[PDB]
C-alpha cells in the first residue's frame, strides 16, 4: 500500500489520465465527485495524485505560482524546465510536519524541447518514461504497458487496457467502481472522458 | 580657516571633505589639545613605562581616587591622554575588546594586538553616520613574553603605527624629540633605569617638574602578575632622584 | 581504525600515527595520514570518528593562520582550543573528534587536548581514540619525563610499533609529523613496516567481456 | 525645480522626478561604448576596458566583460567598481535561475530580477543610484540569441543590435544601420564590431589593450561563453585595420 | 540650492555622473606615505617609506609590509583606520579560501572580492569609502601578480605602478625604466629610487622597509635585510 | 499534584505571623541529597530595609531567585526617595514565574514565605513552586506543610491566633518531631525575625534533641 | 555534496585511475526501498562536463549542490586565469561537506577530475562526513562499501590501460547486482579527460 | 574521583586537589592538569569529569575576565562564584561537575565558595566535594581544627589528601597541595612514587 | 568665539575646531540654571546635600526628584535640568541592575563610574539622541572599596572627589568645601556640614528661594541610601542658619 489507485498511460503524444475521485477520510466518501486534476495553465496541465491534504495544497499553490510565471516571460512555462522545477518543490516541502509528498505527472505541449510526461517516484525522483500509475499501483500500471504495448499503440486500445486495470482496483485494493476521473491531456487543453 | 570644508554632508553626516579625509578626524587631533594631558611613554627591556600628569587640581580631590592608569587586561594597562569625555568612553570599549579576545586566544593579550584591535574598533565610531570619531589616546603599556617590553600608541581616527617609544598630548612634537634623543643613546634598561628617562624628557619639555602627588607613573614588571599603579610612595623616590641624576 | 598519539619534547609535539583510514575494520583507505597537518608550528593529531575529526582540525587550522598573520607572532594552542570549546557547548555536543593539539607559542610551548566540549589545560602525553590507552604503553616503556626530540622520535615509532604487531587494525606504515620550534617535518615513510597496496600479480579481465548495448561521447 | 530637494534616496526630489538618473545616462558616455551585435551561430559582446596603459598584469581578460553562467554573459558600460558587487550578484540569480527551472536561462528573466535590486535603491534605502548599463547577452531555445539592454535606473528592453556609450544617440543609430538581420556570421560580426567600435571612439588605432571582446558562441547545442585573451582580439582588430587606415589621409 | 549638498553625497548620485568622493580619497593616499610596487615577474617587492629615525617604530611586530597570508603582503597609503578593518577582513576572506582550496589565495581573485566590499561602502550613504589605495603583491600558480586596487572598490592590472607622495612622478619613472621581465634583485634598486623622488628629508640609517614576494614566498624583510639594497642604489 | 527529587533542600520555614514582626525559624542544615553538607546555613535574606525573604525546600532554585527579587526590588526604590516595595507585587509576579515553570517537566520546586510592609499593611505573602498567593495566619512550606502544618492548623482551629508563649513551645516541640520523622534536616535552627530596619537573624545554633524513643 | 540517505536513491561508486584518465563508474538505478518508475535517472554529474562530482545518495541534493558549486567554480576562473585544479576541486567539496556541525549530513563524495593547469590525474572519495582519502589504485564506496572494495582492490595493479581499465570497472558493477537489491538497470561510466567524457551505458535488466 | 577540599586559616585558605579523571574502568586522562588559575588574587580548582567541568569554568572565565577589567586591580572572588553558580543551575543537563573557587575577594579576605553540581555557596571551615571527597566529607573537617595556622593546615592536608586517593576507587596519581595568600600562592607536590597515607585498614 | 549658537550644532554629528563641540559646552550652561547640589564623602559613607527650589508649598515627597536611588547602596544627587535628570537616573540604574543579577554583589564604585561615564558620552557621539544636559554625583558605602564619591558631567568625565558641587555655584562652592572638614568623620557630624555649606554659598544672584534636602547613604542607615529624617534634617540645619549669621 502507499495510496489509492491510480493508472496513466502516455499514447505517444497524448496523454490519457485517471485518478479516482473518491476522497475519503475516517470511513466514507466525503467527495466522490471532483477533480483533485489541476489547470495550473491551458497549455500546461498538472495531475497531482497522493494523500488528501498534500493534493489540493501543493498544487493550488503551484497554480497561482505557474501564472505568475507566465505575465514574467510572456510565453507558456517551459515542459523541460517543469520537469526539474516540479522536484525541487516536492523536496523542499516534503520534510514539513504535515507530509507533501506527490506522486506526479506533468503533462505538457512546449514549442521548446517539446512535449513532456514525467513518471515521478514517491521517492522524489524525477525521470520522463511513458507508462505511470498512481499508489501501489504504480508497479500494477507500469507493467501492464511493458507487455501488451510498446508504449506507441493507439488511445483507443489503451483505454481498453484501462478497463483491464480498473478491475485490478476491485480486485486487489479496496476502490469501488462507482467513480473515476478522467481526463485526457494533449495539447489543445483537457477533454472530460467518461465515467467509470 | 580650518582643515577640511564646511560645505556639503561631512558634519551632519559623516561622507568625506576633499581632504579625503573626515572633517571630524581632522578635528579629532585638536581634541588632544583640549585635554591638557601630556604624556610620554618609554619602553625598557625589563618593563614598560608610561608616565602622565594624573591631572589633580586640588588636595580636595582625593589623589588615589582620580585616575588616568586603567587595568584592561590581566597586565596590559594603559594611559588616558587627551579630552577627558572621549578618554572613559575608550577605556570602557577597550575593556570588553579585551575581555572578550582573551577567553578565544586563551592567554593574555600581545600589546600589540590590543592596539590593533582598538584602531579597528574606532573606524567603526568614524564611518557610523550617528556617531563620531574618538578624540583620545590610549597608550598601551605590556611586556610580551616573546619580544619584550613594548608601548605602543593608538591616534584618534583609529590609526595604528608601531612604536617602540612614544608622547602624546600638547606638546607631542616636543615630547617626542625629548625622547628620540634618549632612544638614539640607548641606556641599559632596569626598573629604576626606564622610569628616570620618562619622566626627564617630559620634565624638560613642560619646565616646571612634577609633584609626587600630582603624577600617575604606571608599569608592567616582569615581577608583578598584574597592572600596577606606582602610587605617591614609590613616584616620589624617583622624583628626588631626578634632581641629583644630571 | 584511526589512532593517533602525540608525546611531548621540549621543541613541542612529535606525532606518530598508523596509515590506513577505516570504516570499522573495512578499508575506505589502505594507506593514508590519520595525524593531520595544520600549519607550520601547530599540528593535529586524530582519534575517534575520522570524518569528524578531519572537519574539526580544519576549522582549527583556519583560525589560526587567522591569528599568527595579523598578530605577526607564533599561533596559540590555547587560541584554538577554546575557540572550538565555545562552538560546540552551544551545539550541545555532537563531536567524536579526540584532537592533540601542539603549538609552539611565545613564551612556553603549550600542549593540549581536545574531547568533544574542550578542555582547557596543559597535559603532558596525549592519546586519542578508542585506542587511546593501548597507544600510553610503549611511551610508559621508553619515555620517562622530558627527554630530547631523537628520543622522543623513537617513543613515536615505537608507539606506532607496538599497535601494528598486535593489533589487526594496527595496521601498516608509521608516519611521524615532527613539529618543533619553528618547523614541519612530514616524514611520510618513517618505517613501513607493511607494504602500500601491495600487489605480487593481480588479475584482470580480458578483452571486453563487459556489458554495453549504447555509447556516445558529449565534450 | 529651483532648488532640488535630493541631497539622498531617503528624502526625495522637488518634483517627484528624478535627476539623478539623467546624470548616470550621462555617466555611460563619459565612460567607454559598449555594443552588441547578434549572430546566426552565436552573439558577441565588444566593450572598452578602463585600462588604456600598457602595463596590464594579464591574469584577467575579464575586466569589464564577466562571464557569469553557463549560458549567459555581460558587459559594462560606466564606472568599473559598481560591476564588482553586481557581477557576484549576477552569478547568484544565474545559477539560482538553473537550480529551479534547469533551462538554458533566458536574457529577459535575468535581467529583471536584477532591475528589482536597481529600482529599490533609487527609491529607497540610502543607497546612491547606479551609473552603469549593462548589456546582457544570451541563448535560449524559444527566440534565439538575445540582446538586452538595462539601464541604471531598472528600465529594460529586448534588442537585438544595441549600443550605449560615447555618445549614446549617435552610436544606437549607427549600430543598427550597419547591422543586417538574417546575413550574418560569428567573424564578419565580429569584424564588423572593431570598424563600428572604432568610429563611435576617438581612436582611429584602437588595441587589443584598449578593447576586450567575448564571444557567446553556441556549440553541439549548449553555449560555451569566453572571454578572448589578447592575441585573438588583435587578429579581429588587424582584420578591421586594413579598411580604417584607407580612410585615413 | 548649490552644489555643495548633491555632489558630496553617496546617499544619492554626484550631478557630474561620477562621484566626487573616490577623486577626493586618492588625494588622502597623496597625504600619505610613498609606496612602490613593482612585479619583476622573478618575484614582486613592495617597499615603503617607514618612520623610525631614531627607531621610533617596533618592527618585531607591527610593520608596513604586512602579509595577509602566506604568500600575499600588502603595501598601503592613506588613512590608517580604514586600512586597519581592510587588512582583518582581507586576511578572515583569505583564511576561508586557504580553508576551502587548500591553496592561499591569489592576488588576482582576491582583489575582485576585496573590490565588492570596498565598493559597498561607496554604496552606502553616511559611510565614506575606504581611503587606502592598496599595492597587492602576489606569487601563486608560478606567476608573480601586481595588482592596484583604488578607493572607489575597483581593480586594475599593472605590472608597476606609484602611489602616495607624487604618484604622477612614480607612474612616470616606472614606465621609463622598468622592462618586461626583469630579475627580483635589480628590481628592489628602482623600487628605492622610485621611492626617493617624493622621500620627504631622505633615508636615514634604514628608514625604509621592503618586503619580496617570489617563489618560496612573501616575506617583509628584517631592517638589516632592507639596508643591503639602500647602499646599491639609493 | 508535584514534588521533583531534590538535591539540595532546605527541608523547613516556620512562620507566624504577629503584631509587627514576624518570628521566622529557618533550618540550619543543608541537605545535598542524604548528605547534610552545610550547616551554617541562613536561608532567609535581607532585599531591602523593610523587606525579607524566607524559603524552604530547593536551595539553588532559592539563591537564583534573590538577586532576581533585588533588582525587582532596585528598579521600585528608585521612584522615591525611601519607598520600599510591598509583598504582593514581587511575590504574585514570581507566582506566574513557578505555574509556567512547574508546567515544564523538568524542573524543582522551592516554596517562599515573603513578609514585607510596602503598601498602609504589613503583608504576608508565599510563591509556591505550584504557585498561589494568600494570607496565612501560620505557615509553612514544602516538609513544614505536610507535617507541622497540619499540627498548627489543629491549634488555629478553636484559637484563631495562638499566644507567644504557646508558639515557643511548639517550636521546641517541632524541632525534635522533623528530625525523628523527616531526615535531611537537624535540630539546628536560626531565629529570624524581620522588622521595619531590615532582616537580623544571626548564625543557626543547635537547641533541643531527642532521637530517642527508647524512653518512649 | 550534501546528499543523504542511501535508501531511496540506488547508489553505488567506484572511480579507478587509468593511465591517462580516472574513470569513475556508478550504477543508473532508482529505488524508493526498491520501488522504481525508469531506467535511467543521473547521479555522477558534469560540473562543467569536464570535471565532475558524483554525489551519492538522494538525487535532489546531487543536482542542487552541483549548480551551487558551479557557483563557485565560474568567480574562480574568472578571477585567476586557468581553470581548477583537481586539489582546489577535491578540497571544495571536503568544505561543502564539512560545514555541516551539528547533526551532520552523510554524503559519500566522489571527487573526479584531472588537474587542468597542469597535468595530474587524481580519483578521491570521502568516507562519512569528509576525512580525506586520495586513492590512485581502484576505491569503491557507498554504505555498502564492502561490495565494491573487494573487487576493487583484486583488477588493478596501480594503473592498467585506460580501455582495460574501462571494461574492468563497468564488469566489477554488473555482476554486483545480481549479490545486490540495490542495483537493476544500467551501469553509467564517466572516462574523464580535459575535453572529452567518454560515457558508456552497460544494458538494462 | 580527584578530591578537593579548602580549609580555613585566620584570615587566609589553604586548597586541595589532586589529578585524574576516569572512563569507567579505563582511565582516559591522568596526565590531565586540573589546577589552573583565573586569577593572580582569585583561583578556582577543577575536577570531575574533565569534558563538563571545563565547560562550565570556561564561560566562567570568560564572564570572569569582563569583571578583572572593570574594577581596579585586584579581583574580587564574590563576583566570580556567583557566574559559576549560576551556570549549574541553568546548564545542570549539559554541563556537571562541581568547582572549589577559593582565594581572597575584595571586601575581605578569607571567602571559600561552592558551586556545586547540586548548586548551592556557603562559606565554612571546611568542605570538600567532587569524587572521593564525598568519603572524607566528615573527614576534613575533624582531622584539622577550625581555623588553625599555616604549618599545622599544611601538616594535615598534605597526609589526608594522599589518604583520599589511596581509599578512592577512582582517585590516584599526584596530590597537589596550594596554600594562597594575597598576591602570590604557593603549591608543593607530594608525590605519588610516596605514600604518606593514613593507618590502611584489612 | 569659543561657540557658535547656529552652526556645528545643526546635527549631533559635528566636531569643532578646538576640539570639543559647542553643544557639550552648552550642556554645562544647563546645570547652571538649576541649583546647587553639594556631597562631601566620609569613609563611613557619603552625605548629600541639594538645595530645592521651590514655587509652592502643596509640594510632598518624591517632587523634584533632586535624590534618586540608583541602588541599596549607590545614591544619587543631582544638578540642573529635572527633565534630563530622570534618563541619567535610568541610565546608572539599569547598569546597576544587570550587575546585581548577574555578578551577585556590591558594585564597587571604580568600576561604575568610567562604565557609566561612557554611556553619558555615547549619547553625544549619537545624532540618533541628543547629549545629556544634567549632572549626577554616585555616592556609595560600600565594602568593595569603602565610600566613594565620584562626578560625572554631562560630557561625560568621571572624577574622584572628597568634596564635589555641581550647579551655578560650583566653583565657589568647591573651595568652601576644601577649607571645612569632613574626609574622615563621621555621616552623623558630616549632615551639618553639607547643609551649612549650602548656606554660605547661597547667593541671589545664582539661585532662589528653597527647602532643603539632605540624604544618607552609609553605616547608620546600614548601607542603603535613604532620606535624612525631619528631626535630623532640622538640626543639621539650624547649624546652617547659624553657620550664615
Amino acid at each position: 500500500m502507499e495510496y489509492l489507485i491510480g493508472i496513466q498511460g502516455p499514447d505517444y503524444v497524448l496523454v490519457a489520465s485517471d485518478r479516482v475521485a473518491a476522497s475519503n477520510i475516517v470511513q466514507m466518501k466525503d467527495d466522490h465527485d471532483k477533480m483533485f486534476k489541476m489547470s495550473e495553465k491551458i497549455l500546461l496541465l498538472c495531475v497531482g495524485e497522493a494523500g488528501d491534504t498534500v493534493q489540493f495544497a501543493e498544487y493550488i499553490q503551484k497554480n497561482v505560482q505557474l501564472y505568475k510565471m507566465r505575465n514574467g516571460y510572456e510565453l507558456s512555462p517551459t515542459a523541460a524546465a517543469n520537469f526539474t522545477r516540479r522536484n525541487l518543490a516536492d523536496c523542499l516541502r516534503s520534510r514539513t510536519p504535515y507530509h507533501v509528498n506527490l506522486l506526479l505527472a506533468g503533462y505538457d505541449e512546449h514549442e521548446g524541447p517539446a512535449l513532456y510526461y514525467m513518471d515521478y517516484l514517491a521517492a522524489l525522483a524525477k525521470a520522463p518514461f511513458a507508462a505511470h500509475g498512481y499508489g501501489a499501483f504504480l508497479t500494477l500500471s507500469i507493467l501492464d504497458r511493458y507487455y501488451t504495448p510498446t508504449i506507441s499503440r493507439e488511445r483507443a486500445v489503451e483505454l481498453l487496457r484501462k478497463c483491464l486495470e480498473e478491475l485490478q482496483k476491485r480486485f486487489i485494493l479496496n476502490l469501488p467502481t462507482f467513480s473515476v476521473r478522467v481526463i485526457d491531456k494533449d495539447g489543445i487543453h483537457n477533454l472530460e472522458n467518461i465515467t467509470f | 580657516m580650518s582643515r577640511g570644508s564646511s560645505a556639503g554632508f561631512d558634519r551632519h553626516i559623516t561622507i568625506f571633505s576633499p581632504e579625503g579625509r573626515l572633517y571630524q578626524v581632522e578635528y579629532a587631533f585638536k581634541a588632544i589639545n583640549q585635554g591638557g594631558l601630556t604624556s610620554v611613554a618609554v619602553r625598557g627591556k625589563d618593563c614598560a613605562v608610561i608616565v602622565t600628569q594624573k591631572k589633580v587640581p586640588d588636595k580636595l580631590l582625593d589623589s588615589s581616587t582620580v585616575t588616568h592608569l586603567f587595568k584592561i587586561t590581566e597586565n596590559i594597562g594603559c594611559v588616558m591622554t587627551g579630552m577627558t569625555a572621549d578618554s572613559r568612553s575608550q577605556v570602557q570599549r577597550a575593556r570588553y575588546e579585551a575581555a572578550n579576545w582573551k577567553y578565544k586566544y586563551g592567554y593574555e593579550i600581545p600589546v600589540d594586538m590590543l592596539c590593533k584591535r582598538i584602531a579597528d574598533i574606532s573606524q567603526v565610531y568614524t564611518q557610523n553616520a550617528e556617531m563620531r570619531p574618538l578624540g583620545c589616546c590610549m597608550i598601551l603599556i605590556g611586556i610580551d613574553e616573546e619580544q619584550g617590553p613594548q608601548v605602543y600608541k593608538c591616534d584618534p581616527a583609529g590609526y595604528y603605527c608601531g612604536f617602540k617609544a612614544t608622547a602624546a598630548g600638547v606638546k607631542q612634537t616636543e615630547s617626542t624629540s625629548f625622547l628620540e634623543k634618549k632612544v638614539k643613546k640607548k641606556f641599559d634598561w632596569t626598573f629604576e633605569q626606564t622610569v628616570e628617562t620618562a619622566i626627564t624628557c617630559l620634565s624638560t619639555v613642560l619646565s616646571i617638574d612634577f609633584k609626587p602627588s600630582e603624577i600617575e607613573v604606571g608599569v608592567v614588571t616582569v615581577e608583578n602578575p598584574k597592572f600596577r599603579i606606582l602610587t605617591e610612595a614609590e613616584i616620589d623616590a624617583h622624583l628626588v632622584a631626578l634632581a641629583e641624576r644630571d | 581504525t584511526t589512532i593517533a598519539g602525540v608525546v611531548y619534547k621540549d621543541g613541542i609535539v612529535l606525532g606518530a600515527d598508523t596509515r590506513a583510514t577505516e570504516g570499522m575494520v573495512v578499508a575506505d583507505k589502505n594507506c593514508s595520514k590519520i595525524h593531520f597537518i595544520s600549519p607550520n608550528i601547530y599540528c593535529c593529531g586524530a582519534g575517534t570518528a575520522a570524518d569528524t575529526d578531519m572537519t574539526t582540525q580544519l576549522i582549527s587550522s583556519n583560525l589560526e593562520l587567522h591569528s599568527l598573520t595579523t598578530g605577526r607572532l607564533p599561533r596559540v594552542v590555547t587560541a584554538n582550543r577554546m575557540l572550538k570549546q565555545m562552538l560546540f557547548r552551544y551545539q550541545g555536543y555532537i563531536g567524536a573528534a579526540l584532537v592533540l593539539g601542539g603549538v609552539d607559542v611565545t613564551g612556553p610551548h603549550l600542549y593540549s587536548i581536545y574531547p568533544h566540549g574542550s578542555t582547557d589545560k596543559l597535559p603532558y602525553v596525549t592519546m586519542g581514540s578508542g585506542s587511546l590507552a593501548a597507544m600510553a604503553v610503549f611511551e610508559d616503556k621508553f619515555r620517562p619525563d622530558m627527554e630530547e626530540e631523537e628520543a622522543k622520535k623513537l617513543v613515536s615509532e615505537a608507539i606506532a610499533a607496538g599497535i601494528f604487531n598486535d593489533l589487526g587494525s594496527g595496521s601498516n606504515i608509521d608516519l611521524c609529523v615532527i613539529s618543533k620550534s619553528k618547523l614541519d617535518f612530514l616524514r611520510p615513510y618513517s618505517v613501513p613496516n607493511k607494504k602500500g597496496t601491495r600487489f605480487g600479480r593481480y588479475r584482470c579481465e580480458k578483452g571486453t567481456t563487459a556489458v554495453l548495448t549504447e555509447k556516445v561521447t558529449p565534450l | 525645480m529651483s532648488r532640488r530637494y535630493d541631497s539622498r534616496t531617503t528624502i526625495f526630489s522637488p518634483e517627484g522626478r528624478l535627476y539623478q538618473v539623467e546624470y548616470a545616462m550621462e555617466a555611460i558616455g563619459h565612460a567607454g561604448t559598449c555594443l552588441g551585435i547578434l549572430a546566426n551561430d552565436g552573439v558577441l559582446l565588444a566593450a572598452e576596458r578602463r585600462n588604456i596603459h600598457k602595463l596590464l598584469d594579464e591574469v584577467f581578460f575579464s575586466e569589464k566583460i564577466y562571464k557569469l553562467n553557463e549560458d549567459m554573459a555581460c558587459s559594462v558600460a560606466g564606472i568599473t567598481s559598481d560591476a564588482n558587487v553586481l557581477t557576484n550578484e549576477l552569478r547568484l540569480i544565474a545559477q539560482r535561475y538553473l537550480l529551479q527551472y534547469q533551462e538554458p536561462i533566458p536574457c529577459e528573466q535575468l535581467v529583471t530580477a536584477l532591475c528589482d535590486i536597481k529600482q529599490a535603491y533609487t527609491q529607497f534605502g540610502g543607497k546612491r543610484p547606479f551609473g552603469v548599463s549593462l548589456l546582457y547577452i544570451g541563448w535560449d531555445k524559444h527566440y534565439g540569441f538575445q540582446l538586452y539592454q538595462s539601464d541604471p535606473s531598472g528600465n529594460y528592453g529586448g534588442w537585438k543590435a544595441t549600443c550605449i556609450g560615447n555618445n549614446s544617440a549617435a552610436a544606437v543609430s549607427m549600430l543598427k544601420q550597419d547591422y543586417k538581420e538574417g546575413e550574418m556570421t560569428l567573424k564578419s560580426a565580429l569584424a564588423l564590431a572593431v570598424k563600428v567600435l572604432n568610429k563611435t571612439m576617438d581612436v582611429s588605432k584602437l588595441s587589443a589593450e584598449k578593447v576586450e571582446i567575448a564571444t557567446l558562441t553556441r556549440e553541439n547545442g549548449k553555449t560555451v561563453i569566453r572571454v578572448l585573451k589578447q592575441k585573438e582580439v588583435e587578429q579581429l582588430i588587424k582584420k578591421h585595420e586594413e579598411e580604417e587606415a584607407k580612410a585615413e589621409r | 540650492m548649490a552644489e555643495r549638498g548633491y555632489s558630496f553625497s553617496l546617499t544619492t548620485f554626484s550631478p557630474s555622473g561620477k562621484l566626487v568622493q573616490i577623486e577626493y580619497a586618492l588625494a588622502a593616499v597623496a597625504g600619505g606615505a610613498p609606496s612602490v610596487g613593482i612585479k619583476a615577474a622573478n618575484g614582486v617587492v613592495l617597499a615603503t617609506e617607514k618612520k623610525q629615525k631614531s627607531i621610533l617604530y617596533d618592527e618585531r611586530s607591527v610593520h608596513k609590509v604586512e602579509p595577509i597570508t602566506k604568500h600575499i603582503g600588502l603595501v598601503y597609503s592613506g588613512m590608517g583606520p580604514d586600512y586597519r578593518v581592510l587588512v582583518h577582513r582581507a586576511r578572515k576572506l583569505a583564511q576561508q579560501y586557504y580553508l576551502v582550496y587548500q591553496e592561499p589565495i591569489p592576488t588576482a581573485q582576491l582583489v575582485q572580492r576585496v573590490a565588492s566590499v570596498m565598493q559597498e561602502y561607496t554604496q552606502s550613504g553616511g559611510v565614506r569609502p575606504f581611503g587606502v589605495s592598496l599595492l597587492i603583491c602576489g606569487w601563486n600558480e608560478g606567476r608573480p601578480y601586481l595588482f592596484q586596487s583604488d578607493p572607489s572598490g575597483a581593480y586594475f592590472a599593472w605590472k608597476a605602478t606609484a602611489m602616495g607622495k607624487n604618484y604622477v612622478n612614480g607612474k612616470t619613472f616606472l614606465e621609463k625604466r622598468y622592462n618586461e621581465d626583469l630579475e627580483l634583485e635589480d628590481a628592489i634598486h628602482t623600487a628605492i629610487l622610485t621611492l626617493k623622488e617624493s622621500f620627504e628629508g631622505q633615508m636615514t640609517e634604514d628608514n625604509i622597509e621592503v618586503g619580496i614576494c617570489n617563489e618560496a614566498g612573501f616575506r617583509r624583510l628584517t631592517p638589516t635585510e632592507v639596508r643591503d639594497y639602500l647602499a646599491a642604489i639609493a | 499534584t508535584q514534588n521533583p527529587m531534590v538535591t539540595g533542600t532546605s527541608v523547613l520555614g516556620v512562620k507566624f505571623d504577629c503584631g509587627v514582626v514576624i518570628a521566622a525559624d529557618m533550618l540550619g542544615s543543608y541537605g545535598s541529597l542524604a548528605r547534610f553538607r552545610n550547616i551554617s546555613r541562613i536561608m532567609r535574606v535581607n532585599d531591602s530595609t523593610m523587606l525579607g525573604a524566607s524559603g524552604d525546600y530547593a536551595d539553588f532554585q532559592y539563591l537564583k531567585q534573590v538577586l532576581g527579587q533585588m533588582v525587582i526590588d532596585e528598579e521600585l526604590f528608585g521612584d522615591g526617595h525611601s519607598y520600599s516595595p510591598r509583598a504582593i507585587h514581587s511575590w504574585l509576579t514570581r507566582a506566574m514565574y513557578s505555574r509556567r515553570s512547574k508546567m515544564n517537566p523538568l524542573w524543582n520546586t522551592k516554596v517562599i514565605g515573603g513578609y514585607a510592609g510596602g503598601e498602609s499593611f504589613l503583608g504576608y505573602v508565599d510563591m509556591l513552586g505550584v504557585a498561589y498567593e494568600a494570607p496565612s495566619l501560620a505557615t509553612g512550606y514544602g516538609a513544614y506543610l505536610a507535617q507541622p502544618l497540619l499540627r498548627e492548623v489543629l491549634e488555629k482551629q478553636p484559637v484563631l491566633s495562638q499566644t507567644e508563649a504557646r508558639e515557643l513551645v511548639e517550636r521546641c516541640m517541632r524541632v525534635l518531631y522533623y528530625r525523628d520523622a523527616r531526615s535531611y534536616n537537624r535540630f539546628q535552627v536560626a531565629t529570624v525575625t524581620e522588622k521595619g530596619v531590615e532582616i537580623e537573624g544571626p548564625l543557626s545554633a543547635q537547641t533541643n534533641w531527642d532521637i530517642a524513643h527508647m524512653i518512649s | 555534496m550534501s546528499v543523504m540517505s542511501y535508501n531511496g536513491g540506488a547508489v553505488m561508486a567506484m572511480k579507478g585511475k587509468n593511465c591517462v584518465a580516472i574513470a569513475a563508474d556508478r550504477r543508473f538505478g532508482i529505488q524508493a526501498q526498491m520501488v522504481t518508475t525508469d531506467f535511467q535517472k543521473i547521479f555522477p554529474m558534469g560540473d562543467r562536463l569536464y570535471i565532475g562530482l558524483a554525489g551519492l545518495a538522494t538525487d535532489v541534493q546531487t543536482v542542487a549542490q552541483r549548480l551551487k558549486f558551479r557557483l563557485n567554480l565560474y568567480e574562480l576562473k574568472e578571477g585567476r586565469q586557468i581553470k581548477p585544479y583537481t586539489l582546489m576541486s577535491m578540497v571544495a567539496n571536503l568544505l561543502y561537506e564539512k560545514r555541516f556541525g551539528p547533526y551532520y549530513t552523510e554524503p559519500v563524495i566522489a571527487g573526479l577530475d584531472p588537474k587542468t593547469f597542469k597535468p595530474f590525474i587524481c580519483s578521491l572519495d570521502l568516507i562519512g562526513c569528509p576525512m580525506v582519502t586520495d586513492d590512485f589504485v581502484v576505491s569503491g564506496t557507498c554504505s555498502e562499501q564492502m561490495y565494491g572494495m573487494c573487487e576493487s582492490l583484486w583488477e588493478p595493479n596501480m594503473d592498467p590501460e585506460h580501455l582495460f581499465e574501462t571494461i574492468s570497472q563497468a564488469m566489477l558493477n554488473a555482476v554486483d547486482r545480481d549479490a545486490v537489491s540495490g542495483m537493476g538497470v544500467i551501469v553509467h561510466i564517466i572516462e574523464k579527460d580535459k575535453i572529452t567524457t567518454r560515457t558508456l551505458k552497460a544494458r538494462m535488466d | 574521583t580527584t578530591i578537593m577540599a579548602v580549609q580555613f586559616d585566620g584570615g587566609v585558605v589553604l586548597g586541595a586537589d589532586s589529578r585524574t579523571t576516569t572512563g569507567s574502568y579505563i582511565a582516559n586522562r591522568v596526565t590531565d592538569k586540573l589546577t589552573p588559575i583565573h586569577d593572580h588574587i582569585f583561583c578556582c580548582r577543577s575536577g570531575s569529569a574533565a569534558d563538563t567541568q571545563a565547560v562550565a569554568d570556561a564561560v566562567t572565565y570568560q564572564l570572569g575576565f569582563h569583571s578583572i577589567e572593570l574594577n581596579e586591580p585586584p579581583l574580587v572572588h564574590t563576583a566570580a562564584s556567583l557566574f559559576k553558580e549560576m551556570c549549574y543551575r541553568y546548564r545542570e543537563d549539559l554541563m556537571a561537575g562541581i568547582i572549589i573557587a577559593g582565594w581572597d575577594p575584595q571586601e575581605g579576605g578569607q571567602v571559600y565558595s561552592v558551586p556545586m553540581g547540586g548548586m548551592m555557596v556557603r562559606q565554612s571551615f571546611a568542605i570538600g566535594g567532587s569524587g572521593s571527597s564525598y568519603i572524607y566529607g566528615y573527614v576534613d573537617a575533624t582531622y584539622r581544627e577550625g581555623m588553625t595556622k599555616d604549618e599545622c593546615l599544611q601538616f594535615t592536608a598534605n597526609a589526608l589528601a594522599l589518604a583520599m586517593e589511596r581509599d578512592g576507587s577512582s582517585g590516584g596519581v599526584i596530590r597537589l597541595a596550594a596554600i594562597q595568600q594575597s598576591g602570590v600562592e604557593r603549591q608543593v607536590l607530594l608525590g605519588d612514587q610516596i605514600p604518606k597515607v593514613t593507618i590502611s585498614t584489612l | 568665539m569659543s561657540s557658535i549658537g547656529t552652526g556645528y550644532d545643526l546635527s549631533a554629528s559635528t566636531f569643532s575646531p578646538d576640539g570639543r563641540v559647542f553643544q557639550v559646552e552648552y550642556a554645562m550652561k544647563a546645570v547652571e540654571n538649576s541649583s546647587t547640589a553639594i556631597g562631601i564623602r566620609c569613609k563611613d559613607g557619603v552625605v548629600f546635600g541639594v538645595e530645592k527650589l521651590v514655587l509652592s508649598k502643596l509640594y510632598e515627597e518624591g517632587s523634584n526628584k533632586r535624590l534618586f536611588n540608583v541602588d541599596r547602596h549607590v545614591g544619587m544627587a543631582v544638578a540642573g535640568l529635572l527633565a534630563d535628570a530622570r534618563s541619567l537616573a535610568d541610565i546608572a540604574r539599569e547598569e546597576a541592575s544587570n550587575f546585581r543579577s548577574n555578578f551577585g554583589y556590591n558594585i564597587p564604585l571604580k568600576h561604575l563610574a568610567d562604565r557609566v561615564a561612557m554611556y553619558v558620552h555615547a549619547y553625544t557621539l549619537y545624532s540618533a539622541v541628543r547629549p545629556f544636559g544634567c549632572s549626577f554625583m554616585l555616592g556609595s558605602y560600600s565594602v568593595n572599596d569603602g565610600a566613594q564619591l565620584y562626578m560625572i558631567d554631562p560630557s561625560g568625565v568621571s572624577y574622584g572627589y572628597w568634596g564635589c558641587a555641581i550647579g551655578k555655584a560650583r566653583q565657589a562652592a568647591k573651595t568652601e568645601i576644601e577649607k571645612l572638614q569632613m574626609k574622615e568623620m563621621t555621616c552623623r557630624d558630616v549632615v551639618k556640614e553639607v547643609a551649612k555649606i549650602i548656606y554660605i554659598v547661597h547667593d541671589e544672584v545664582k539661585d532662589k528661594a528653597f527647602e532643603l534636602e539632605l540624604s544618607w547613604v552609609g553605616e547608620l542607615t546600614k548601607g542603603r541610601h535613604e532620606i535624612v529624617p525631619k528631626d535630623v534634617r532640622e538640626e543639621a540645619e539650624k547649624y546652617a542658619k547659624e553657620s550664615l549669621k
